[PDB]
């Protein structure tokens, strides 16, 4: 929750760790809660979909999310989304029923 | 206002006008009258789109030729902005002229952005959307339904409803933005995608992206409808070379070839099934092929080829099929052994760079495939797929890449290069061979445009130097100049920081990305600027990987904690939708006074059209020069090609490529002359790059700001921000930065 | 079962030096070790369950492509093109005639590969090479 | 282990031979603490 990169070395707590999977479900639920159509003025999705048949050289590894030797994600992208998600939720909470 | 040029009456949609706009408008008119190409660079703080539309639209409405206007942008977002500006002018003209003159203006985009079908518009990729729309609009469903009403094949109500009305009555006279177009079409159950495409020939001004003009896959259909004497405008063309290069590029992977074999086997199985039951279709296609007809003759206007043409229309052979790939089974065997040859070439152990001619010779040796049949591979595959009743083409999708490779490599031999690398990612446990077909000459894709059209206007906010672009792209210009904004009081403070508060040099070089001293200095700079920045602060990083690494280090070091106190942190992400959501949240925070900081990539999706005017953008933090990845096979080959052909030094182009992106981000913070912000370039290497910046940015950069420190820069930022908040004296800007109608007449009289 | 000799079952893991060869006559994969022990003395029946075609050791060659079917197409194509060879100028620029000729040689390869009519095709190849 | 490497088989062991083992003012008798390094 704080944004720290989880370290497998850290033992943690057995009881609290049971909610790690539950927290993952809330993250997906929160993403849908925040997902809504965006104005075409600042709609970045349309820009990449302007030409759906663009065929070109793939970008270098510097322009892609980092990966490790095994090839799976290093996990640094998750914390970026987490902080992004936190800001979105905080702003959304302002526009409440009141 | 309504002022006069030598003979052209132009109606400006504002009561006031900047001196730069009038000079910009005057130069554009001269270019159109004299004919030819021009490169005009104007500051981002002055209205450019409104000035372009005002003069160009007035030009056609007055002169007898009534030349149409072609507006080219780099992204779909800019299309909406231009259309909104386009709507502004026509509304003002209608009010002033007392009537709505006959005028049609539409934007053109993909199906994904204009699909109203409840079931086909819920996809995450445009390729799937196109396939589903084609299935319901190819005409197979309509013909099957007519023969047998019991057929379960469905149709699209939006597409069908268009047949009832005529093309001229699809939309009322006027300008229809994407937001307005969707609303109008939804109320009447019509397809905006088909409305615009069938209506291009009737539009006075048509707006689309560069891909619709440079990429042959989608350019040929649109280019055939537009006129030949129309005015062509290239807006924000400071990165047009990249668009041209990617139009004729391809990448092949082991997975793609593996999937291609599965598709080839499926096609062979399908041909056998069709042969057993319905062999007349094969004979009918074969008979037409023997005659000499091509996809254009056989395919109806309602349907489209399965494989989009990968080469320019002028490079397509006009002769008949060679014969080796005339029959379905023979073509499949021809296609199959080609895939096998590609697979064996991917088992190399070192990077191999070879020209297309050498690749063809080796192919002609190991196998017996000639050059000419390859050029027809894409054309032949589309015909075969069309006649095979392939309603579901999920398996055959992989074969499109193979067909594209064959046609591209067998067509061009100069300006193209093939790279085979055993390691797509050097940091991988197992090799992942990748084959890249690259275009080195950027003028090949834009050559047809500069010849088909007589007058072309190239305009942008940070297109400098203006001499390189004619060098890089083979064209000549009648005039090329850059304007300097005549602002009474300085509104933008460009500064360069070469060291931190500790006086230690700071740079964003990749090899020292994980440096405690450099990372801390940048983090302290980020925190310090967030303390004083009132509303919005945008930070651009050289690459996404650098941003990911440095941000993680900041989190561990606790730097992000201090930033969280004063501003919300929004970070660009690979997912386009998430990044769009971040922008909405970032704008909301700035508007409500909470304050937000946006971390993005200088070469990312945010920098390619998203602007931070007024409160949204008040401070631009350029963390290092956005240099490309030097140790890249694609870049090194292109650098060598330019050096040998255009005599452009490798270092010079690398500096030019990086500076244009840095300036691009700098110019996205000013909209009018009342907008202000601070632009800080944080790297020791920006110190000597002052001459490389745009003229209007270099002018504002003082000598004392060439090399500053974090503490010194912060002090200037605080002083500058305080000064800009004071009420401006009107008399200091009555007729030196903004002109009324009377002031403009004075300028005309004095000049004459 | 994709990296071992079907006969001796010499797995690559325990025998990293194992090298596999193929024979044009039946296009079967056999390791080099089996080739020497069974064919060094002279020609012998192919050591496969359901293959009774005789072959010689000298005819063995390394496989180029990883697909056996394409190998048969290419080698048959090479044999055919060794006899049926012509260029555009041979017909004095008659592209229509050249296109027909290309189909005829292409069709000949198709029939030979799938054995639609082996006797007539092979006899047809035999007569042309003398010309 | 050497023999397996000759045959191309990875040996999961090593040769054991390769393992390497691995003055004034004396009226302040004990007040002075040795702060030799910082
Ligand atoms: S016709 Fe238009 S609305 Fe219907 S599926 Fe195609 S793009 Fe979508
Ligand atoms: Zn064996
Ligand atoms: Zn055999």
């Amino acid at each position: 929750l704080r944004g720290e990169k989880i370290m497998q070395n850290d033992r943690g707590d057995v009881i609290i760790d049971r909610y790690l999977t539950l927290d993952q479900e809330f993250d997906r639920k929160d993403d849908d809660m925040l997902l809504h159509p965006v104005k075409k003025i600042i709609d970045l999705d349309g820009n990449i979909q302007d030409d759906p048949v663009v065929r070109g050289n793939r970008p270098d590894f510097t322009m892609q999310p980092g990966v490790d030797i095994n090839g799976n994600s290093d996990g640094t992208v998750d914390i970026l989304k987490g902080m992004n998600r936190l800001s979105e939720k905080m702003i959304m909470a302002l526009k409440n029923e009141y | 206002m309504k002022f006069y040029i030598d003979d052209l009456p132009v109606l400006f949609p504002y009561p006031k006008i900047y001196p730069e706009q009038y000079n910009y408008m005057c130069d554009i008119k001269k270019t159109l009258d004299v004919g030819g190409n021009s490169i005009l660079e104007m500051p981002s703080g002055t209205g450019k789109t409104v000035s372009l539309l005002s003069l160009t639209i007035a030009y056609q409405m007055h002169y007898p030729e009534h030349r149409k206007i072609i507006y080219c942008s780099r992204t779909m977002s800019e299309i909406e902005k231009a259309l909104v500006e386009l709507e502004n002018l026509m509304d003002y003209r209608t009010k002033e002229l007392g009537y709505q003159e006959d005028f049609r203006g539409l934007g053109l985009t993909s199906r994904k952005n204009l699909c109203l079908h409840p079931e086909v518009s819920k996809e995450r990729k445009g390729t799937v959307v196109d396939e589903k729309c084609r299935r319901m609009t190819n005409g197979q469903a309509k013909r099957k339904l007519e023969e047998d009403p019991e057929a379960n094949v469905e149709l699209c109500e939006y597409h069908e409803n268009l047949y009832n009305i005529e093309v001229e009555d699809y939309l009322p006279k006027g300008v229809f933005s994407f937001e307005k177009l969707l609303k109008y079409c939804e109320e009447k159950t019509l397809c905006p995608y088909f409305i615009v495409r069938r209506m291009i020939s009737l539009c006075n001004i048509i707006i689309y992206s560069y891909h619709y003009l440079l990429d042959p896959k989608i350019a040929e259909r649109v280019s055939n409808e537009v006129s030949k004497d129309s005015i062509v405008i290239f807006d924000e063309a400071h990165n047009i070379d990249n668009v041209c290069i990617e139009s004729l590029s391809l990448d092949l992977t082991t997975d793609a070839l593996r999937r291609a074999t599965r598709g080839a086997n499926a096609l062979d199985e399908r041909i056998s099934e069709v042969r057993k039951v319905d062999s007349q279709k094969l004979q009918d296609e074969y008979e037409k092929l023997v005659q000499g007809l091509h996809s254009a003759d056989i395919l109806t206007d309602q349907e489209e080829p399965f494989v989009e043409t990968p080469v320019l229309p002028q490079d397509l052979l006009t002769e008949a099929i060679p014969g080796n790939i005339r029959r379905a089974e023979h073509f499949v065997s021809f296609l199959k052994r080609l895939i096998e040859y590609l697979k064996t070439r991917m088992k190399v152990l070192h990077v191999i760079s070879e020209t297309p001619k050498s690749f063809l010779q080796h192919l002609k040796q190991l196998t017996f495939i000639e050059r000419k049949p390859l050029r027809f591979c894409s054309e032949r595959l589309s015909l075969l797929v069309r006649t095979l009743e392939v309603t579901e083409v999920e398996d055959f999708t992989a074969l499109k890449d193979i067909a594209t490779f064959a046609t591209l490599i067998s067509t061009y031999e100069e300006g193209f290069l093939l790279i085979i690398e055993p390691y797509e990612i050097e940091n991988a446990a197992v090799p992942n061979p990748i084959m890249r077909f690259t275009c080195l000459d950027a003028s090949i894709a834009i050559k047809p445009v500069f010849e088909r059209f007589s007058s072309v206007i190239i305009t942008s906010g940070t297109i400098s130097p203006l001499d390189m672009y004619p060098r890089m792209l083979n064209f000549k210009t009648v005039l090329q100049k850059s304007y300097a904004m005549t602002l009474a009081k300085k509104s933008f403070l460009p500064m360069i920081i070469t060291k931190g508060s500790d006086q230690v040099a700071i740079s964003s070089r990749f090899e020292i990305r994980n440096d405690p001293s450099i990372v801390r200095n940048y983090g302290s700079m980020l925190v310090e600027f967030a303390k004083i920045t009132p509303d919005g602060m945008v930070v651009f990083f050289p690459s996404y990987l650098y941003m990911e690494s440095i941000v993680s280090m900041w989190q561990t070091m606790g730097i992000l904690d201090e930033v969280w106190k004063h501003k919300l942190i929004l970070v660009e992400t690979p997912d386009a939708q998430e990044t769009s959501l971040a922008l909405e949240t970032y704008r909301k925070a700035c508007s409500n006074g909470r304050g937000a900081i946006l971390l993005s990539v200088a070469r990312g999706k945010v920098s390619e059209g998203i602007d931070f005017d007024h409160q949204y953008g008040r401070t631009v933090l350029m963390i290092g020069i956005p240099f490309q990845y030097t140790e890249s096979r694609i870049l090194k080959a292109r650098l060598e090609f330019m050096r040998e052909n255009y005599r452009i030094r490798e270092n010079d182009f690398l500096s030019f490529d990086a500076m244009r992106h840095a300036a691009q981000c700098l110019g996205r913070v000013l909209r009018g002359k009342d907008d202000y912000g601070v632009m800080v370039l944080a790297d020791r290497r920006f110190s000597r790059k002052r001459s490389q910046l745009p003229k209007w940015i270099a002018q504002g950069l003082s000598d004392a700001d060439l090399n500053l420190s974090t503490d010194m820069a912060i002090s200037n930022t605080k002083q500058f921000l305080r000064t800009m908040a004071q009420p401006t004296d009107p008399k200091d800007q009555e007729g030196v930065s903004v002109w009324s109608y009377e002031d403009l007449i004075k300028h005309q009289n004095s000049r004459k | 079962n994709k990296d071992m000799c079907p006969i001796c079952k010499t797995d690559r893991y325990l025998s990293p030096d194992v090298k596999f060869l193929v024979n044009p006559e039946c296009y079967h994969r056999i390791c080099e070790s089996c080739v020497d022990r069974i064919f060094s003395l002279g020609p012998a029946q192919c050591p496969y369950k359901g293959c009774d075609k005789i072959l010689r050791k000298n005819k063995f060659k390394t496989q180029i492509f990883d697909d056996v079917e394409v190998e048969k197409e290419v080698d048959i194509r090479k044999r055919v093109f060794n006899v049926f060879n012509k260029t555009i100028d041979d017909f004095n620029g008659d592209l229509v005639e050249y296109n027909k000729y290309l189909e005829e040689v292409e069709d000949i390869i198709y029939k030979l590969d799938h054995g639609i009519d082996v006797a007539k095709t092979e006899e047809k190849l035999r007569t042309y090479e003398e010309l | 282990p050497r023999k397996l490497q000759d045959l191309g088989l990875k040996p999961a062991s090593v040769d054991p031979a390769t393992i390497k083992r691995q003055i004034t003012n004396t009226h302040m008798t004990g007040i002075l603490k040795d702060y030799s390094h910082r």
